[PDB]
This record gives structure tokens, sequence and C-alpha cells, in this order.
């Protein structure tokens, strides 16, 4: 997640691979959705389920 | 058009050249393109 200029920028890649958590191959990711907000943001949360 | 030189405003980007059928792999969000040496060099079609 960036927001440079407003403009909020997202990227995602997904890899189920067999190995154990966070492996060192390497991987790019490809933006997805780049939607214009263009406001103050500082702080950052998650939800569950 | 294809196989001609011709004047091409491809979504703002003017310029001349030959515009021929390309066999890159542009993914889905790309759209530009480019060559080696920061030149437009293979531009989609956005209809096609
Ligand atoms: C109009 O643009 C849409 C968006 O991709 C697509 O259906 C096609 O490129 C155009 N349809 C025409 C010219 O009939």
């Amino acid at each position: 997640f960036k927001n440079i200029d407003g403009y909020f920028k997202i990227y995602s890649k997904h890899t189920p691979i067999i190995g154990r958590d966070f492996p060192q191959g390497f991987s790019a990711l490809e933006p997805l959705v780049d939607l214009p907000i263009g406001i103050n943001i500082t702080r950052f949360q998650t939800l569950l389920a | 058009v294809k196989n001609k030189c011709v004047n091409f405003n491809f979504n703002g980007l003017t310029g001349t050249g030959v515009l021929t059928k390309s066999n890159k792999k542009f993914l889905p969000f790309q759209q530009f393109g480019r060559d080696i040496v920061d030149t437009t060099d293979a531009v989609r079609d956005p209809q096609t």
C-alpha cells in the first residue's frame, strides 16, 4: 500500500508454494487497482473474521 | 493501418512510425511500453 500524491496505489501477488513461512525466493508485485483517494493517512489497522 | 509509415495519436501519444502486430507479453495493467533506451516501442491497441 502506497499513497504518494494521493492516488492510492496497491499491488498484489499470490504464491501458495509448500515451503515454510516467508521464503527467500523472489516474486514481483503486480498493480491491481489504482484509485485516486487523495486524503490524509497516518494510521493503519487491519480486521479479522 | 499496419505495415505502413503513419502518424499516430495513440491515447494522446503523438508520433510517427510503422505499426505492426507484436508478440510481447503486455500484462493487463500495462499501457504504454518502451524499449531499452527510453523510447516508446510497443503500444498495445486500446480497442483490440
Ligand atoms: C469501445 O471501447 C470498449 C472498451 O474496451 C470496447 O468495447 C471497444 O474497444 C470499443 N467498442 C466498439 C468500438 O464498438
